DNA sequence: GCCTCGCAGCCGTCCAACCAACTCAA
DNA sequence: GAGTTGGTTGGACGGCTGCGAGGC
């Protein structure tokens, strides 16, 4: 068979399309980014950076050689290779192969596809097939490093910081961590806090309390996109040793999406 | 006393509408300058010539252009004692009046003349030339027009019992027309006989007796022919008196050499008296047919004279951008070139040009006439419009050329021309032909014709157009293809600069306007065509001009009058076949039918008398033996066969290919100048033969039978379909095929053998010959064509084999593309050049046609892709060699962003219809470079011409030059018409041509082709030659420059392999 | 009280139908 | 004076956001 294969079945295809299901249309224009690790989907939404990573610990089978490779989702402008794990998209799905053939930059993806039919049997929905040849060259800029501080939020709490976040650039939001794990947001007019403690409305649970901070974002997208991800709680995570600092947040439903927001102005 | 009939063109003249421009004035003052004088002034017209001056009319010896007219204004200019002998003549044209024996009186004509014009007669006109060059005039009397009536229907309608009754019921209709226009008509202004006779139509119709009714007009018959009772069949009314001259005289000819003889009594030809001549003739003669005989064996063309002329027009209203209309005043012709030729040593032998104004020639221009050894320009100055229209007609007059020709003659010059002199001068043109007065100078629109008695108007835009294909029509592509001359040209825009500026620059409109027509003479000389219409004329039966300007149908319908009335007939008064788009590189044969329709005709018998509509009209024959049944438009229709009736069409279509093989057996044998006569003969029958069935098929044309043209179509369409079902059974295996023609074991090529009809079109079929090589099949198949011909059809139809292709692509009925086994290619129903298209796109598309057929391994690819659904290819890597085809594409797309190209490659261009403001749509691409230029550059945009323009890319500076409010006097993406820019702005400031525009017109291009390599689908061809391209993605350079400074890491190009690895497995430890 | 479910309105994308514009003859 | 093409108007399909309010 292929050099690089990728196989999803049975539980494991339960499990992603399960990750896919909250996020709807969100993804399916992206960049595909594969390698020994899982695969990397990537996405901008109303300008802010979004991130899905699939590790190869999620699939029935995982297997990788050579370079790493990158595609776009869509195939002839028109149908997306994501398209699959919609909700709904094929009621019947049963089975999903990706097939990675060729030689660094030219190597070619294949979408195979198989649905449940009489007595469970699998049958392969040829029509449905898609392929895609890799990018000649790409360049995408990734996060990385471990976050100066983490809070965990659940379904009601980000709802609140969502609504307590300011509407416009004509009223910027702070973030802030006083003395004690006083985790608070607020503008010009709306406030929320919490309290914060080490790994009950009001109680928060985070990886490093004791590092205080305050910041702020002065563009604010992230009632957008969070609500366009359809984030059912989440970890908030920041990122303040660094020029530009900025603010993580990775969902902590059956999704596991990132949206990265660029702060101010430390 | 003077003429017996008046001249009515004038020969003297002593006041006019002065018109002329004011800026000829050159000591007036700038403000009195502009536009025309106009206003009537007292004098006779003047011409200037070399600094001397002449009256326009005044006829004398000092004269500034030639002449060749006996009379002028009823004076005799012939030199004392001039009376040549004419015993041959040669005839070009005939005329056909009327005389009244009252009106002639005083001319001193014998009284067997007079005879036949009492009280009024019709008269043929002979026009010609005798081998001195002596003009000729010969009118031919007592030629009668007649028509028929069914006896027995007149008998029992007007209760007539003898042809004198009939004389009178005619007579009364006469005498009792609305407005008495045809006062005085008696039973003597008729004859009427009883004949037999049979109508044409239909096979079971018996002879029976009809009234054959002669009459002295075609003024009383056209009367007749619809007034007169309306419910009573009529035959033959519609025959001129010229056609009944021609045909009731055996071996007469409308063009040809004729001799004057003794008649029956051994009466002669009269001469006229100078005074009782109707025409601009040398001599002329009264005679009656029996006086005339055809000259055999003299062929030769005799000196007839060619006038070839072009005219040059200013506008003078507010705007001399706009294009002249001759019933504005202020829009003057201002200039006409004449050159003057004789027709039989084609030797140009004037140059004349007529000037509004004064012109004096470039002596650049008068060296290379003088260098060519033609003859010295001879340039007529003229101080108004009227006094140069005027000496322009006194000159077609006076010299009287046979023959006019010119570059839209009929379209533009002569009407602008005559409605200059009708509307606004009131000059009567009936006296300006041939013809003294009273005769027919008519101009009229369908794009327009022209009748002028006694001038045969050919304009060369209508040969060039039947005879060459090309782009473009313009006189300058027109000379740059035939000729391969690389003339110069003077816009019409330039025209009004140039006439203001003074004399010399007036001469180099002159200059232009004399070259112009020297071109137009070539391409005459070139085609000959006077020879193809004289030679279809003789063929025909029918005048030159009828030959030029009445339709196909009545050549056809001549032919069959003579034939029908010697034959005893008058005539009455009125899926499988579809293509599968693809490719194919086994061999193709083309099998085509030689004369089709005409040898079906001939075939099955088919005409208007061998057809029955009825069952019991055949009962007496035995069917198929005697006669066919055929179903046909739902109809049951019977044809006897040729041992029953032989068909009238049959005869002419056979006596016709007789001749024309007969002419095409002596061409080899003859001498150059013979070759091209008898090429021209042969052309002549070949058009002739070709309009029968298009004859017979034109609902209420001349003696229609759709029955006969919907049999042949029927007939023809089983034809194919019956050689598609014998090849299919006859040689489905290579034995069957091989025991028919032994050396098919020579051509046997590897892979599987088959024959398939894969194509077929009204008269053609294509067949596939799979498993055979090319290089025998053109052989083989003369003996396949001359087989199926034997096994399947009664001669003289006949199957040949045209052609081979090596390799062949059917995109849909009528349109192809292939390769013949001779290395040709050949395109059918399409084109690869677009005349809107920048140079890269038409380049680029022709050079994937040509890899397509010139790389062995991109063909096998090609052929390979029918193997499957054009679906499937979506999903699935393309075949093995089109990577070849697809390097072109991405040579292509990098030959737009690279930035050392010429931007000239790239350019699209429109000229400014009118003035900017005065558009509907503002977004027209050229109208923002008009802006760009005046506001965002400054500099003067260009006067209502061509401005060329590309496509640029978005990018700041072109979304602010965008906001260009200087027009008054989306943003997020803009449109091509927002984008379009300067080509030289483009190369100064090095700006980025449209990817987007330039490459998505390439595969538009491509796809009109290669959609017949995927199912006809473009959607799916357009998406599968757009994957060949390498698509790249990276973050805008803010937002690369912001997340840097975020601390991300970089993925992909730019790192070592390794590193790209492991700042991955940051990522999805920092996202965990 | 508050999580989540459906309806009503807005927007982008798309195919279709239509229009005004070249090009030409001096 | 008849064929092509870039732009405008229009209705429909599909998917998302915001409001109201049923079930727990
Ligand atoms: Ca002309
Ligand atoms: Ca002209």
């Amino acid at each position: 068979g292929a050099p690089c294969q990728v196989v999803l079945q049975g539980a494991e295809l339960n499990g992603i399309l399960q990750a896919f299901a909250p996020l709807r249309t969100s993804l399916l224009d992206s960049l595909l980014v594969m390698g020994d690790r899982g695969i990397l989907i990537h996405n901008t939404i109303f300008g802010e950076q979004v991130f899905l990573p699939l590790e190869h610990s999620q699939f029935s089978r995982y297997r990788w050689r050579g370079p790493t490779a990158a595609f776009l989702s869509l195939v002839d402008q028109k149908r997306s290779l994501l398209s699959v794990f919609r909700a709904n998209q094929y009621p019947d799905l049963r089975r999903v192969e990706l097939a990675i053939t060729g030689q660094a930059p030219f190597r070619t993806l294949v979408q195979r596809i198989w649905t449940t039919t009489s007595d469970g049997e699998a049958v392969e929905l040829a029509s449905e097939t898609l392929m895609k040849r890799e990018l000649t060259s790409f360049v995408v800029l990734v996060p990385q490093g471990t976050p100066d501080v983490q809070l965990r939020l659940t379904r009601p709490q980000l709802t609140k910081v969502l609504n307590a976040t300011g509407a416009d650039s004509a009223t910027p939001t702070t973030f802030e961590l006083g003395v004690n794990g006083k985790f608070s947001v607020f503008t010009t007019s709306t406030c929320v806090t919490f309290a914060a403690r080490e790994e009950n409305a009001k109680t928060v649970y985070g990886e490093n309390t004791h590092r205080t901070f305050s910041v702020v974002v002065d563009d604010c997208s992230m009632r957008a996109v969070l609500r366009r991800l359809q984030v059912g709680g989440g970890t908030l995570k920041f990122f303040l040793t660094t020029p530009v600092p900025s603010l993580c947040v990775t969902a902590t439903g059956p999704n596991a999406v990132s949206a990265v927001f660029l702060l101010k102005p430390q | 006393t003077g003429p017996t009939q008046r001249h009515t063109y004038y020969s003297e003249c002593d006041e006019f509408r002065f018109i002329a421009p004011r800026v000829l004035d050159e000591d007036a003052p700038p403000e009195k300058r502009a536009g025309v004088h106009d206003g009537h002034l007292k004098r006779a017209p003047k011409v200037y010539c070399g600094g001397d001056e002449r009256d326009v009319l005044r006829v004398g010896s000092g004269g500034f252009w030639p002449r060749r007219s006996r009379l002028w204004g009823g004076v005799d200019h012939a030199p004392a004692g001039f009376n040549p002998t004419v015993t041959v003549f040669h005839v070009y044209d005939i005329l056909e009046n009327v005389e009244h024996a009252y009106g002639m009186r005083a001319a001193q004509f014998h009284a067997r003349f007079m005879d036949a014009i009492t009280p009024t007669g019709t008269v043929i006109t002979l026009l010609g030339l005798t081998p001195e060059g002596h003009r000729v005039a010969v009118h031919v009397y007592g030629t009668r027009q007649y028509f028929y009536m069914n006896k027995e229907e007149v008998d029992r309608h007007l209760q007539c019992r003898a042809p004198r009754d009939l004389c009178e019921r005619m007579a009364a209709a006469l005498r009792e027309s609305p407005g008495a226009s045809f006062r005085g008509i008696s039973a003597d202004h008729f004859e009427a006989e009883v004949v037999e006779r049979t109508d044409v139509y239909y096979y079971e119709t018996r002879p029976a007796l009809f009234y054959r009714v002669y009459v002295r007009s075609g003024r009383v018959l056209s009367y007749l022919c619809d007034n007169f009772c309306p419910a009573i069949k009529k035959y033959e009314g519609g025959v001129d008196a010229t056609t009944r001259f021609i045909l009731d005289n055996p071996g007469f000819v409308t063009f040809g050499w004729y001799r004057l003889k003794p008649g029956r009594n051994n009466t002669l030809a009269q001469p006229r008296a100078p005074m009782a001549f109707g025409t601009s003739s040398d001599v002329e003669f009264n005679c009656t047919a029996d006086n005339l005989a055809i000259e055999g064996g003299m062929s030769d063309l005799p000196a007839y004279k060619l006038m070839c002329f072009d005219i040059e027009c200013k506008a003078g209203g507010e705007d001399e951008l706009a294009f002249p209309v001759a019933g504005h005043p202020e829009d003057l012709v201002i200039q006409i070139s004449c050159l003057l030729y004789d027709l039989s040593t084609t030797a140009l032998e004037h140059v004349l040009l007529f000037s509004l104004g004064s012109c004096d020639l470039p002596e650049s221009h008068l060296n290379e006439l003088a260098a060519r050894g033609l003859p010295t320009p001879v340039v007529l100055e003229f101080d108004s419009e009227f006094e140069m229209l005027l000496a322009f007609m006194t000159l077609v007059k006076q010299y009287g050329p046979e023959f006019v020709t010119g570059y839209n003659i009929i379209n533009f010059d002569w009407p602008f021309l005559l409605a200059k002199l009708t509307d606004i001068y009131k000059v009567p043109l009936d006296g300006y032909g041939r013809m003294n007065g009273r005769g027919v100078f008519r101009v009229w629109d369908i794009r327009s014709k022209i009748k002028v008695n006694g001038m045969v108007n050919i304009d060369m835009y209508g040969i060039i157009t039947d005879k060459i294909k090309l782009s473009s029509y313009k006189l300058n592509a027109v000379a740059e293809a035939v000729l391969k001359d690389k003339k110069k040209d003077l816009s019409y825009r330039d025209i009004p600069a140039y006439y203001a500026a003074g004399p010399a620059q007036r001469g180099v409109i002159g200059e232009y306007c004399i070259q112009d027509s020297l071109l137009v003479g070539q391409l005459f000389f070139k085609f000959l065509p006077h020879l193809e219409l004289s030679a279809v004329a003789r063929l025909a039966g029918i005048n030159i001009t009828r030959t030029i300007y009445d339709g196909q149908q009545i050549r056809v319908f001549t032919c069959l009058l003579r034939l029908a009335d010697q034959k005893g007939f008058i005539l009455p008064d009125t899926r499988v076949l579809d293509p599968t788009s693809g490719f194919h590189v086994n061999p193709v044969v083309v099998f085509d039918f030689a004369s089709l329709y005409p040898s079906i005709i001939q075939a099955h018998n088919l005409c208007f008398s061998t057809l029955s509509l009825r069952a019991d009209a055949v009962a007496h024959l035995e069917a198929g033996k005697d006669y066919l049944e055929i179903e046909v438009g739902g109809r049951r229709l019977f044809f006897v066969k040729a041992h029953v009736r032989e068909s009238l069409l049959s005869i002419l279509l056979r006596d016709w290919l007789a001749m024309r093989k007969q002419i095409r057996s002596r061409i080899p044998q003859s001498s150059p100048e013979e070759a091209v006569l008898l090429d021209k003969q042969q052309a002549a029958i070949k058009v002739v033969c070709n309009s029968v069935y298009g004859f017979t098929g034109v609902q209420h044309g001349l003696l229609p039978c759709l029955h006969v043209a919907a049999t042949v179509t029927t007939i023809g369409r089983e034809m194919l379909l019956a050689t598609r079902e014998y090849v299919h059974a006859r040689w489905a295996a290579f034995e069957q095929l091989l025991a028919d023609f032994p050396e098919a074991a020579d051509m046997r090529a590897p892979g599987p053998y088959s024959m398939r009809i894969i194509y077929g079109d009204t008269d053609s079929i294509f067949v596939l010959c799979r498993g055979l090589t090319a290089a025998g099949l053109t052989a083989v198949g003369d003996k396949m064509a001359s087989h199926i011909s034997r096994a399947l059809f009664l001669p003289p139809i006949k199957l040949e084999c045209e052609k081979t292709f090596t390799k062949l692509l059917l995109i849909a009925k009528k349109k192809y593309i292939g390769v013949i086994y001779g290395g040709k290619m050949l395109i059918k129903g399409v084109d690869l050049v677009r005349k809107n298209n920048c140079a890269f796109i038409n380049r680029t598309s022709r050079a994937l046609v040509d890899l397509l057929f010139y790389d062995d391994t991109v063909s096998g690819a090609a052929a390979a892709l029918a193997e499957r659904p054009a679906e499937e290819w979506l999903a699935r890597p393309l075949p093995e060699g089109l990577q070849a085809f697809g390097a072109v594409l991405v040579d292509a797309h990098r030959r737009i962003t690279d930035p050392e190209r010429d931007i000239q490659d790239f350019v699209l261009t429109a000229e400014l219809s009118r003035h900017p403001r005065a558009y509907t749509n503002k977004r027209l691409a050229h109208l923002t470079v008009y802006y760009k230029l005046m506001a965002r550059r400054a500099q003067v945009p260009s006067i209502k011409d061509r401005i060329p323009y590309v496509i640029v890319a978005q990018t700041r500076e072109v979304e602010e030059t965008v906001a260009r409010l200087a027009a008054l006097r989306k943003p997020r993406k803009l449109l091509v018409s927002e984008l379009a820019e300067d080509p030289a702005y483009a190369i100064a400031h090095g700006v980025a041509l449209n990817t987007d525009y330039y490459f998505s017109h390439l595969l538009g291009a491509a796809c009109v082709t290669f959609k017949a390599l995927f199912g006809n689908n473009a959607k799916i061809t357009e998406s599968l030659l757009k994957r060949f391209i390498p698509e790249v993605w990276h973050p805008p350079d803010d937002v690369a420059a912001r997340l840097r400074t975020a601390g991300f890491g970089a993925v992909g190009a730019g790192a070592t392999a390794e590193e790209t690895r492991r700042m991955l497995h940051r990522a999805f430890d920092t996202l965990a």
